[PDB]
């Protein structure tokens, strides 16, 4: 739409974003993973029998 | 593990008289270590295992 | 080489992007990161010594 002359944020480089705009050479190489909670250690002894 | 590994790109619009000269200078600073620089102080801090 | 003087179109294979060789030949999108990296031998990390 011509309000910006440059994207300069994490804009990962797509089949269909580039063939509308250009995409310079990558600034991160990176890819798609999994956020998990981390899992604190407690044991389920509920008593010593 | 990672997939769809496509990295973070400048986008500009398809003239941009600034495509040639903005990859250059993504490269050349990779190259020159200007983006590891980058890399430790806003992304690698570690201070958590 | 192949390239530059018209030899052949295309360099497919294993060619590093690089700022001196997009300035004489135009690359494409990336297929697979690179960079450097650095070969030594297993070092093993034993046991704890508070166990
Ligand atoms: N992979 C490099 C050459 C091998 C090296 O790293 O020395 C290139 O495409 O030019």
């Amino acid at each position: 739409s011509g309000q910006a002359d440059m994207i300069v944020a994490p804009l990962t480089i797509n089949n269909e974003r580039a063939q509308y705009i250009e995409f310079s050479k990558p600034f991160k190489y990176q890819g798609l993973t999994i956020l998990v909670k981390k899992e604190i250690p407690r044991s389920t002894l509920d008593s010593f029998m | 593990e990672l997939f769809f590994r496509s990295g973070f790109g400048i986008g500009m619009r398809k003239d941009s008289p600034w495509k040639q000269n903005v990859s250059l200078s993504i490269l050349k600073s990779h190259e020159n270590g200007f983006m590891e620089d980058l890399d430790k102080t806003w992304v690698r801090y570690q201070e958590c295992d | 080489g192949e390239v530059v003087m018209k030899r052949a179109y295309m360099a497919v294979g294993s060619l590093t992007i690089n700022e001196e060789r997009s300035e004489v030949v135009d690359f494409s999108v990336p297929f697979i990161e690179t960079g450097i990296s650095v070969m030594v031998s297993r070092s093993n990390g034993t046991v704890s010594p508070s166990a």
